[PDB]
This record gives structure tokens, C-alpha cells and sequence, in this order.
RNA sequence: GCAGUCAAGCGUUAUAGCGACAUUGCUUUUUGAUUCGAUGUCGGCUCUUCCUAUCAUACCGAAGCAGAAUUCGGUAA
RNA sequence: UUCAUCUAGACAGCCGGACGGUGGCCAUGGAAGUCGGAAUCCGCUAAGGAGUGUGUAACAACUCACCGGCCGAAUGAACUA
């Protein structure tokens, strides 16, 4: 048998997630309501945040996992409170998240990064940080970065 | 007056001078120094995150590109001007779309490693035919028989002037979709492609061939010699 | 407000609720259905029907306008 | 193919003679308007010729004998 | 006086084709609001009469005060004076003679809907079926696609049953969301069912591949309950062709009966490749609509 | 006809066989039109036609700047 | 004000100083400005108290301070601040930390009181006022949506009182 | 029209003085509501020709121009 | 006339590359560079915009900004008369 991958963007926790996925399922021959519950089931442990799912299928079954991503990881480690679409809306995501938070960030995105060090991993990181818009060790991070290339910083694993 | 009125665009990017070439003129210049082996590998109709690929592979080592003319007057055009002695041969051996490997292993693990990667590509011009590939009668879909239509989702009608007129394929619209009278052969098997049938395969996604790096030669900084590898150069 | 570039995608002020919503209608349309039944007491018995057969009123007099020159 | 009036080109003297009246009181009023105006007021050698050299030298020469020529 | 003339006539034959929004009937006065924005339409329309009084002002203003010019210079400077405020009053047009010509553009192609006739609404979740149904019963052009909200506008289509000329209208999927964050494309089948007295027929897919579950489904229509009071209801369960109510398991049979319990709606199932069931679900919807409306004529 | 019936249209069958050529074609030869007419319009439509080229002129020098 | 003389100057910021507030138990100033900062000082000495509060995008529009009556005992009050950005943002002072942000509006926030039963009512230019829940983690418990334009300035029943604190009329 | 703003140029070693194109204020505010002093020459009828600065007729181009109808434009008396 | 590019490769063309974090954040029924609002960073580079337009319901595909291969000697821009 052939294994077959689908990648989609999902709320965490809520059910009703895969309608999008409803022109996928209809030449697949699944279940629409067992694809929302796999998803929900791994997407538990991100509340109210969107993350990168990846749908497996071979023969007759259906895997749900979630891919790990630099934006989502910088989001989660943020620890913001959990909001409901209905109450929260235009939220800024605008904490703080300490130096070590960032490297273990970098370390969960090495695997599939082009980086050659963890530095640039974490320069990456930093980069996606500052897009979301949040702050790293009370301080910009590009500033943070900065302080990085100057070598004021300096990452422990080489 | 009557020229012809350059185009102008508004883009976030500049072009690069003289200083650009200088600085991959100047890091050739040091590496030649740093490292011990230089190995000339071809690379032409390379995909970046291939080459990426192969930079990461080789961490710790330098992979350096650039104008193949730059590369050569770097290493030393002549006898007279060459950076080291008997240079000049590597420096002459450089050919097309020309990297440059500076690097301290040993001549056995990088020729294994070039000997061993391998990835798949699409099919160049001028190349051979990897396979025969038929768009099948009716409605054409957007791998074109490859998976299963009942998988497949049909190709978007937009694309229907682009198969019509770039790559003459006698196509009709009916109902959005794009349908042929008859199936339509691109390609047979063991053919000389050119760029209508390439373009072709590149837009159903199919690819068969196999892509490979060559390795011409190598320099030795000690050893003062040039040795031909002669690695996948048939 | 709209076109191409248009950014509203919602109303302005919503409804309270489908209740709200369907009353206001309901007496919306009712006052509708009398206000035309007040106006076809007169203007379609008059004005509109003269069109369907084709009759015109007569051009007014110039006479009738004397005492409103320059 | 229907062809319209072309314009006269034959000198008319009423007008020659009025362009005159009208050039001369525009020169009066320019030369008015010039000495009343307040209004604030050495291209060097050629990219194109070729001994550019030599006269750059000759002007340095040139200067530094000036130098000392009313010194002594 | 010429100039002041040009301008009135654009800008009467503006105020003039243009519809009168509170005039009309109120399900296009709903429909148009939602489509262009009231205050926004009446605004630049007012924008206009406005400026057609101020160059009428200009034009006699300018032609008294030219009774008592001296000179041609100074008749030339009166009257270049006129027509340079008569453009001014005018370059002050200019944003709303853009939004009017999208408006008129846009309302020249909108479908003609009879308020008092006899009409079969659709409506329901997106991708249920509502307008493939439109198509096998009508002969309108409605694309049908896999995907939620292919239809963005109220479509119409028409058909004849007993020597009486029927419309059917077909909206775009309504979400279970309440009413103040529901947005102008829901807004157009709200007020669609709220105002066209009809047989409203919803439709439910119970093998939820229009990604929306039946517990869902029912929610809907329970939640859009209030909106088709002294309307004709009934329940339409498409795509039986993949699964049967029949079928079903026993708390969703449930929620099935608790659907029927509400009176008097009626379910009945039906498939877009059965020409014999859609049919026969449009029969039964005209004759309910027929008896409603002789019902209500004879009192 | 109901919405935006010509692009549904254009959707559902295309457009003539020779559009995309046609309009090339057209946009290449307004260089030449562009001249053509500034040399051959007379009058009033000269006098605004060489207006709206200077306008034209200085609101892309304004956007480059 | 007794000789009607300068007795302090206070020259930390870098732009226009847009908003002044005094504790209302009468020890800081808190001084929120154009280049998006907000600085306190120490009035006695005129001094400048550590370094400035930073996290606004955007110039500060109002300062607010929690009552004295809500603050425990043995603590200071922490400090609300508004921003042309839409965020409320809340400082805890003793620590020099920023606590929350709440974030909702969606346009310039025009202004923030704090209330006397644990509650931040703040004004933006998106013509809603917000009903903020100090006690839970900084979270917009109501939306009010009845101008038809901008709120430029709002006003609760005890203003007075929530911004003299203990103090009085005697000054006690 | 008056008052201003910008700034491609003009100007110049004294960021003075000119200044095209663009632009704001007043005139003139928001829900399509609701006649004011020609001081001195005017008009018919019959009949001919000329201009084009084209209302119709001919042929074209553009437009959410489906069709029908219309609008704006070109050649054209 | 004044600036620039140029046999360690001029302009024009054809071909190839045009990447990775990443579908960056908010917002939307949907919105992945390309309806919008704010940031516009980091890495790997020969170079490659949190994207110049075409396009899609959203993706895709194409494009051009930029880089390289072939070609081989002048070329481009703004001003003045
Ligand atoms: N099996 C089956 N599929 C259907 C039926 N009707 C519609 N569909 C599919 O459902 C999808 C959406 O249908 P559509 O008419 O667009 O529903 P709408 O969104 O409510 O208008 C389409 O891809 C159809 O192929 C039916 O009767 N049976
Ligand atoms: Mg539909
Ligand atoms: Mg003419």
C-alpha cells in the first residue's frame, strides 16, 4: 500500500476543524467526522493557537500529527491566556519570552533547519519573534540579535 | 529620437557591481590558502535547495560559486599569474556552471559521497527521454494520467492559453475544463527534448531523470598536483 | 464602502436577534402595503393608467401663467 | 477627399507694421524689467579631448611657478 | 447659461434613473442596504442634488451680474469666472461619482425578484446542495463546486407547475453564528427568508461532507426556526445516494424525529441524480405553497 | 443574465482565440500610436493632448522619486 | 505654588511629554510621552526612577492609577497606560515590570479609568468602549458599542475620590 | 478670484528671489430635501450659398457593451 | 555636454536558478508575496522582495526584482543646440 500526506492549518482543540477538508475526504472515501476528531485529539496540547497538522493515510486508517513551526512555538511559548473567537479579537501578541525559551525553540526547529549553527537557528527564531511581534528578554529582538552577532551573547552548544 | 523605451519596475532589490566580484575573488584567494583539497564540480541545472543540500552536508568545508571567468582569473589564468604552483591546470579544467569545493578530507570519502548522491529532476533540454508520456483522452487533469483521475483535480482553466499556444497542445474549453479531441503523446522514450516538450513535463510534475554532480578535478595544496577524477562524465 | 478596495464586510448596526429582525419586517412590510394602497387611491386610478392607453392631459394655457413674467 | 482653406501667407502691411510697434514696446519693457529685477548673479576641459593630460600638467606647472613668481 | 444647462442634465439624468431606496419595496431596500450601504447611497446621491442647485445658483448669479459688464474683458472675466466655480462645484464630485458608478455597474446586474409571486426559497449549510438543486429544477447557471460559498449572490431560476409560473431562489450557506457578527453574505439569505413569503426548503446532508456535522445542521435550523413563521417549511435531506436517514444511528435518528416534531414541517429526501425525487420534493413544496396562498386568498 | 454573468462567462468558455495576441500586439504598437498622435492631432485636442503628457510626464517622475 | 517659582526639571524624555499623573498617595509622577514612553520621578529630590517603562509602539494618550483603596497595604499602586496602538498596558512599579496587555481595540485608544471595583473602562477611536477584569489575567469582560464615532473622553461617578486617595480637603 | 502649501526647474556661495505640475480654505453640506435697474436698435416673409465647432443618416473605436437600448469618442458637411 | 557599465564580459536575446524559517502577525466564509492593516526580520547564497504584475474561491502555475550559462564589443541615462 501507498501512504498519502495532507498538511493543513488548524485552531488547536476544536472540533469542526476539517471542513476545509471535505474536498480532500470526498476522493478519499473517509470519514469527515473521525478526521475532525484525530485532529482535535493531537492538536490538545495547542489551545486557541494555529498549528501545521499533518494528515497520514495508508490503506484504511487515518494518522493526525502536528508539525512543529517557528511562529506556533514562539505563540505557545509566549504563554498567552486561552481566547475564544467570539470574546478575543485583533489580539497582540506582545510578552515576554526569556533567551532559553528561544534556544529550546531553535533546538525543537534544528532538525529540518539550513542553519549551519544553532546560532543561526536562533537568529531565525528571533527574526519569526520579531514578526509576531513579541519581546525577548525585555529587549528587542533584533536588538537581541545584535547583541548576538557582536558576541555579547553567546550560544552554549557548538 | 526612435529607441527603443527601457522598461522600468519599482523593486526592493539593486543590482551588484564590481565590489561583489571582488569579495568572492578575495574569499577564493584565502580559502586556496585555508583549506588543502580544491575540487571543480559542475553543477549546471541545479535546484537551490539541492545545493543547500550539499552545503549542509559538507559543514565545515566551503562551497563557493560565482562567474566561472572571476573563478578562473581567482585561481590564476596563467602560469604567471596563478595563486600556487600548478594551479593554473585546475584553473583551465573549470567548465560551465563551475563550483569550487575547498575542503580537508580525504579523496576517497568526497569521491564516495559524489559517487553515492544522487536525487531526482526534472528533464532538461538536449537530454534524453527518461520515459513516454501520453496525456490521456478527455478531460485533462493536472498530473495527466500519472495518478489516478478520481485523485487527480483538473487543470485550471487559466492554464488553457498557455497549452494552447506555448506549448501547442489542441486544447477546448467545455464547462471550465480543459479537454482534448484525442490522447496526445509529448515524448517517447530515448528521444533528444527540446524545450516545448521539457516545459511540458515540467508543468504535469513529472520527474524521472536522475540528477548528479561531476567532478572534473582536484588540487592538492601540499602535493603541489592536479588529478583528474573524472567522475560521472559520461 | 464598496467596490474593489471595499473593507466592509459586516452591517453597521445588526439585529438584536432573528426575533427582532422578523418583526421589524413584518411592520416594515405592513406599513408598506398601506402606504401603497394609500397611494393607489389616487395616483394609479389617475397618473398611471392614463399611459397605458395612451391618453395625455391637454398642454396648460399660457393664460393661466400671466401675473409670473420677469 | 474634400479639401478645406489653407491660410494666407502673402504680408500684410497693417500687421507687419504693428509686429514693429509691438517688438519695439516688448524691448522697452524687458530692458525696464532688467534694470528693476533683484535677482542674484568655467566649464574646463573636454571629457573628449585627448590631451587632457598635457594641459592639466601645464596648468599645475603653470601654478606652482606662480607661486613663488610674486614671492620672487 | 449653456454650461449651467449641461451640467443640470447630467446630473438630473443621474438623480432621476438611480432607485429611490426607501421608496422601493422593503426586501430591496434590505437586499440594496446590504449590497451598497444606505447612508453611503444616500449621501452621494444627495451629493449630487446639492451640486446641481449650487451651479444653477452660479449660472443666474453670473448671467445678472453679466447685464451690466463694459467691455469684453471684463464680460470674458465674468463669464471664465462662472464656469471656473461651476468646475470647482463639480472636481468636489469626485468620490462619489466613483462610488455611483460601481453601485450603478453592480445593480444593473442584479436578479429580478418578485416579492408577491410564487416562490420556493433554498437555504441551508454551505455544500448541502442548494444549488444543484437550483439547477436540476431550473435552468439557471449557478456553478456547483466542492468547496464552501461558491454562491456569494441570491440566484434565481424559474419553472412552471399547473399553468403557474414559479421562482425558485437560491442563497449562499448560512453559519450558526449570531446575528451581530454575521456578515453581508449571510445577511442576503436572512433577509431573503425574512421577507419573501414562500415554501422554504432546507436542506440537510447527513453524510457531512459539506464538513458540517448533523447535530450542526440541526442547530441551524432550529436557530433560523424564528425566521419562517406563516411560511410554508419543509426539510430536504439530499445526497441520499451516499446515505439513507434510513440508515442513520439511533441519536441522530433522534435528532431527525426532533426536527419533523416542530410543526408542520415536512421531511422528505431527495438526490441530485434522481430527476424522479427532485421532482417530486419541488411538487410537494409548489402544492404546499398553492394551498397556503388559496388559504389565505379565499378569507 | 444574473451577477457577474461576463466573468462566469470567461470562466465557462474562454475568451477568442486570439486575445492574448491581439492585446500584445496592441500595447506593443502604442509606442508608435503615442508618437503618431502627438504629431498629427491638431488644435485643441493637440494643445490637450501635449497637457496630459506633461501631467502624465511629472506623476511618474513623482513615483520614482 | 507658595512663591509661584520653578522647583524642578525633569528631562528624561526624547519627545513632546503628552500626559502627567501624580500617585494618589502623593509620592510619584508618572509622565507619559510622544516617543512612546512612559518615566517616573521622584518629586521631593526631582529625580528619575530607574530606567523608562517601554513596550508602546506608539505615543501615550492617558495614564491611569489603581486606587489606593483597592492597593493592599505595604504596596504601591500599579499603573495603567493607553497607546495610539489600541493596548492598555499595566505596570507594576516596585518591580519595573509591564503585567499585562490587553489588546482588543482595534484603532487609537483615547483613554483608560480605572475604577473603584476592580475594573479598567478604556475609549478607543473604534467607537467602543471595553470592560476589562483586572482579578482575571487582564480580559475584556464587555464590549459597549453605541457612539457612532470616535469616544474622545469618558468619566466615572468617582473620579474624584479614586484619584485623591486617602487625602482630603486638609490634606491629612 | 484672493490667501496659502508642495517642488521639477530658474537662480547662487549670501538655504535670498522667481517658479510649471499638483494641492488646501472661502464660495458650498451631508441622507437625493425643496424672477432684483441689459439706456439703446429688434423682428418677420421670400430666396441662395458657405463653415464644421456633427443633431440625424454611413462606417469605425471604447465601456459590466448578454440581448435590446444607451453613453463617450474618431473619420465625415 | 556631463555622467555611468564594460574580455576577472557592453547592451539585446534564449536557457537555467529565483531558496529555507514561512501558509511570518492581525483580520476573513475563504486570503499561502500578490482584497486589506501594521511589522518588514533571520539564515543560506551566485542571487533571490516577508514580493513586480498575470492568475486561483484559496493553493498551484507563470512572471520580474536579482544571479548564472551561451553569445562577443561597444552600450545605456539625463541634458543642450
Ligand atoms: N453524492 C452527491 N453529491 C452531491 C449531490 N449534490 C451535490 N453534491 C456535491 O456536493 C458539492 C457541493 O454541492 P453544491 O451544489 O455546490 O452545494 P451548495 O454549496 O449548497 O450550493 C459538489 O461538489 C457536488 O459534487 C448529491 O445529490 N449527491
Ligand atoms: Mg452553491
Ligand atoms: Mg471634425
Amino acid at each position: 500500500n501507498e501512504v498519502k500526506y495532507l498538511y493543513l492549518r488548524a485552531v488547536g482543540g476544536e472540533v469542526g476543524a476539517s471542513a476545509a477538508l471535505a474536498p480532500k475526504i470526498g476522493p478519499l472515501g473517509l470519514s469527515p467526522k473521525k478526521v475532525g476528531e484525530d485532529i482535535a485529539k493531537a492538536t490538545k496540547e495547542f489551545k486557541g493557537i494555529k498549528v501545521t497538522v499533518q494528515l497520514k493515510i495508508q490503506n484504511r486508517q487515518a494518522a493526525a500529527s502536528v508539525v512543529p513551526s517557528a511562529s506556533s512555538l514562539v505563540i505557545t511559548a509566549l504563554k498567552e491566556p486561552p481566547r475564544d473567537r467570539k470574546k478575543d479579537k485583533n489580539v497582540k501578541h506582545s510578552g515576554n519570552i526569556q533567551l532559553d525559551e528561544i534556544i529550546e525553540i531553535a533546538r525543537q526547529m534544528r532538525d529540518k533547519s539550513f542553519g549551519r549553527t544553532l546560532a543561526s537557528v536562533t537568529k531565525e527564531i528571533l527574526g519569526t519573534a520579531q514578526s509576531v511581534g513579541c519581546r525577548v528578554d525585555f529587549k528587542n529582538p533584533h536588538d537581541i540579535i545584535e547583541g548576538i552577532n557582536a558576541g555579547e551573547i553567546e550560544i552554549p552548544e557548538n | 529620437r526612435s529607441k527603443r523605451s527601457k522598461l522600468v519596475t519599482l523593486a526592493q532589490t539593486d543590482k551588484k557591481g564590481r565590489e561583489n566580484k571582488e569579495r568572492i575573488f578575495d574569499e577564493v584567494r584565502e580559502a586556496l590558502d585555508t583549506y588543502r583539497y580544491v575540487w571543480v564540480l559542475h553543477l549546471d541545472d541545479v535546484r537551490t535547495p539541492v545545493l543547500q543540500e550539499i552545503r549542509t552536508s559538507w559543514a565545515g568545508s566551503k562551497l563557493i560559486m560565482g562567474k566561472r571567468k572571476v573563478l578562473q582569473k581567482a585561481l590564476g589564468e596563467k602560469r604567471e599569474e596563478e595563486y600556487k604552483e600548478n594551479l593554473y591546470q585546475l584553473s583551465k579544467l573549470c567548465s560551465g556552471v563551475t563550483g569550487l569545493l575547498f575542503t580537508d578530507e580525504d579523496v576517497n570519502t568526497v569521491k564516495e559521497y559524489f559517487k553515492s548522491y544522487v536525487r531526482s529532476d526534472y528533464s532538461r533540454p538536449n537530454t534524453k527521454a527518461p520515459l513516454t508520456f501520453t496525456i490521456p483522452e478527455g478531460i485533462v487533469y493536472s498530473r495527466g494520467g500519472q495518478i489516478p483521475a478520481e485523485e487527480d483535480v483538473p487543470m485550471i482553466h487559466s492554464l488553457e492559453p498557455t497549452m494552447r499556444n506555448k506549448f501547442e497542445i489542441p486544447t477546448k474549453i467545455k464547462a471550465g475544463k480543459i479537454t482534448i479531441d484525442s490522447p496526445y503523446l509529448v515524448c517517447t522514450e530515448g528521444e533528444k527534448l527540446d524545450v516545448r516538450q521539457a516545459l511540458i513535463l515540467k508543468q504535469f510534475g513529472i520527474a524521472a531523470s536522475e540528477f548528479k554532480v561531476k567532478v572534473s578535478a582536484y588540487y592538492d595544496n601540499d602535493s603541489s598536483t592536479v588529478e583528474s577524477t573524472n567522475i560521472n562524465m559520461e | 464602502a464598496f467596490g474593489p478596495k471595499a473593507q466592509r464586510k459586516r452591517p453597521r448596526l445588526a439585529a438584536s436577534n432573528l426575533e427582532d429582525l422578523v418583526k421589524a419586517t413584518n411592520e416594515d412590510i405592513t406599513k408598506y402595503e398601506e402606504k401603497q394602497v394609500l397611494d393607489a387611491t389616487l395616483g394609479l386610478m389617475g397618473n398611471q393608467e392614463d399611459k397605458e392607453n395612451g391618453w395625455t392631459s391637454a398642454a396648460k394655457e399660457a393664460i393661466f401663467s400671466k401675473g409670473q413674467s420677469k | 477627399m474634400r479639401v478645406r482653406k489653407r491660410q494666407s501667407r502673402r504680408t500684410s502691411t497693417k500687421l507687419k507694421e504693428g509686429i514693429k510697434k509691438k517688438a519695439s514696446a516688448h524691448r522697452k519693457k524687458e530692458k525696464k524689467m532688467a534694470k528693476k529685477d533683484v535677482t542674484w548673479r568655467d566649464p574646463g576641459i573636454p571629457s573628449n579631448f585627448p590631451y587632457k593630460a598635457k594641459i592639466l600638467e601645464e596648468i599645475e606647472a603653470k601654478k606652482m611657478k606662480d607661486l613663488e613668481e610674486r614671492e620672487l | 447659461k449653456y454650461t449651467g444647462e449641461g451640467f443640470v442634465e447630467k446630473f438630473e439624468d443621474i438623480l432621476k434613473g438611480f432607485p429611490n431606496i426607501n421608496d422601493v419595496h422593503p426586501f430591496h431596500r434590505d437586499l440594496m442596504d446590504t449590497l451598497y450601504e444606505k447612508n453611503h447611497y444616500k449621501i452621494s446621491l444627495a451629493a449630487i442634488s446639492r451640486a446641481k442647485s449650487l451651479v444653477e445658483q452660479v449660472a443666474r448669479d453670473y448671467v445678472r451680474l453679466l447685464k451690466f459688464g463694459q467691455s469684453l474683458f471684463q464680460c470674458k472675466q465674468l463669464k471664465r469666472a462662472a464656469l471656473g466655480r461651476m468646475a470647482t462645484i463639480v472636481k468636489k464630485l469626485r468620490d462619489p461619482l466613483a462610488y455611483l458608478e460601481q453601485v450603478r455597474q453592480h445593480i444593473g446586474r442584479l436578479p429580478s425578484i418578485d416579492p408577491n409571486t410564487r416562490t420556493l426559497l433554498i437555504c441551508g449549510y454551505p455544500n448541502v446542495g442548494k444549488s444543484s438543486f437550483l439547477r436540476c429544477i431550473t435552468k439557471s447557471d449557478v456553478d456547483v463546486q466542492p468547496y464552501a460559498f461558491t454562491t456569494k449572490s441570491l440566484y434565481v431560476g424559474h419553472f412552471d407547475y399547473k399553468y403557474l409560473r414559479f421562482q425558485a431562489i437560491d442563497t449562499p450557506g448560512i453559519l450558526d453564528r449570531p446575528t451581530e457578527e454575521m456578515n453581508n453574505i449571510e445577511m442576503q439569505s436572512i433577509y431573503a427568508i425574512a421577507h419573501l413569503r414562500s415554501c422554504v426548503l432546507y436542506f440537510m446532508d447527513l453524510s457531512e461532507q459539506c464538513g458540517f456535522t448533523i447535530e450542526a445542521q440541526v442547530k441551524l435550523f432550529h436557530s433560523i426556526k424564528p425566521l419562517f413563521a406563516n411560511k410554508s417549511v419543509m426539510v430536504v435531506i439530499n445526497k441520499t445516494d451516499i446515505i439513507r436517514p434510513e440508515d442513520l444511528d439511533e441519536e441522530r435518528a433522534q435528532l431527525l424525529e426532533s426536527v419533523k416534531e416542530v410543526p408542520g414541517v415536512e421531511i422528505m429526501t431527495s438526490s441530485c441524480q434522481l430527476e424522479e425525487n427532485v421532482m417530486e420534493v419541488r411538487n410537494k413544496a409548489c402544492e404546499k405553497l398553492l394551498a397556503s396562498r388559496i388559504e389565505n386568498k379565499l378569507k | 443574465p444574473q451577477n457577474d454573468y461576463i466573468e462566469r462567462h470567461i470562466k465557462q468558455h474562454g475568451k477568442r482565440l486570439d486575445h492574448e495576441e491581439r492585446k500584445r500586439k496592441r500595447e506593443a504598437r502604442e509606442s508608435h500610436k503615442i508618437s503618431e498622435r502627438a504629431q498629427k492631432l491638431t488644435g485643441w485636442k493637440g494643445k490637450q493632448f501635449a497637457k496630459k503628457r506633461y501631467a502624465e510626464k511629472v506623476s511618474m517622475r513623482k513615483k520614482i522619486k | 505654588c507658595d512663591t509661584q517659582t520653578p522647583m524642578h526639571t525633569l528631562k528624561g524624555h526624547y519627545n513632546w511629554v503628552l500626559c502627567v499623573s501624580w500617585s494618589p498617595d502623593g509620592e510619584v509622577i508618572a509622565t507619559g510621552s510622544m516617543d512612546n514612553t512612559i518615566r517616573l520621578w521622584d518629586p521631593k529630590s526631582g529625580q528619575c526612577l530607574g530606567d523608562a517603562l517601554r513596550g508602546h509602539s506608539k505615543w501615550i494618550t492617558s495614564l491611569s492609577w489603581e486606587p489606593i483603596h483597592l492597593v493592599k497595604p505595604g504596596s504601591k499602586p500599579r499603573l495603567a497606560s493607553s497607546s495610539k496602538d489600541g493596548t492598555i498596558k499595566i505596570w507594576d512599579t516596585v518591580s519595573r515590570v509591564c503585567q499585562y496587555t490587553m489588546s482588543g481595540h482595534t484603532n487609537s485608544v483615547s483613554c483608560v479609568k480605572w475604577g473603584g471595583q476592580g475594573l479598567l473602562y478604556s475609549g478607543s477611536h473604534d467607537r467602543t468602549v471595553r470592560v476589562w477584569d483586572i482579578n482575571s489575567q487582564g480580559r475584556c469582560i464587555n464590549i459597549l458599542k453605541s457612539h457612532a464615532h470616535w469616544v474622545n473622553h469618558l468619566s466615572l461617578s468617582t473620579d474624584y475620590a479614586l484619584r485623591i486617595g486617602a487625602f482630603d480637603h486638609t490634606g491629612k
